């Protein structure tokens, strides 16, 4: 019903999760409750089975930043993450490729031409 | 992915964050040990992505006083330098 993403608190544990991914893309939804944006997308756009099989080849991370607690904020900073809902994706060395941040909600449809630029 | 059996040094370790098996797969390995660093806080909480060994047993396993997460294929042979397979 849901897709599975394997959660992270500390940046260490984001770049520890791009080393364990090592080949695969990588894709980092950050998360939060106050977040209506994110639980819209969750809800939404990452049940639809088109998504998924898109995905499907791809590594799955989530922030769970609701606390904005000082790990939070350092890895927001880090991420240099101005405002939720942001999605980060990365290449197969773990490098992130800035200009496919999605930065607002979408749809099934827009998210699959959004991974038509991503990697 | 694949299975393997960790050297006394890096079961000695590996033990010490809750795994009791002999033999593993990679990914495993990989988590237990960024559990390993996580709960000895062995990273530069400013720049998380640098590890400090030196002074602790992951030095002496690594072979090197410090590294960086970003550095992917280095850590893989460290790791697999503490490996045999099935």
């Amino acid at each position: 019903t849901h897709l599975n993403f394997t959660q992270i608190k500390t940046a260490f544990a984001l770049y520890w999760a791009l080393l364990e991914a090592q080949g695969k893309p990588v894709m980092l939804d950050l998360y939060a409750d106050w977040c209506v944006a994110c639980k819209e997308f969750e809800k939404y756009t990452f049940s639809d089975p088109q998504v998924q099989k898109a995905l499907a080849d791809t590594v799955l991370l989530q922030a769970n930043v609701t606390a904005n607690d000082a790990q939070d904020v350092a890895l927001l900073k880090h991420l240099n993450v101005l405002g939720l809902p942001t999605i980060l994706f990365f290449d197969g060395q773990g490098q992130e490729h800035p200009q496919a941040r999605v930065t607002g909600f979408m749809d099934a449809e827009t998210f699959s031409a959004h991974l038509r630029d991503r990697q | 992915e694949t299975l393997v059996r960790p050297k006394p040094l890096l079961l000695k370790l590996l033990k010490s964050v809750g795994a009791q098996k002999d033999t593993y797969t990679m990914k495993e390995v990989l988590f237990y040990l960024g559990q390993y660093i996580m709960t000895k806080r062995l990273y530069d909480e400013k720049q998380q992505h640098i590890v400090y060994c030196s002074n602790d047993l992951l030095g002496d396993l690594f072979g090197v006083p410090s590294f960086s997460v970003k550095e992917h294929r280095k850590i893989y042979t460290m790791i697999y330098r503490n490996l045999v397979v099935v």
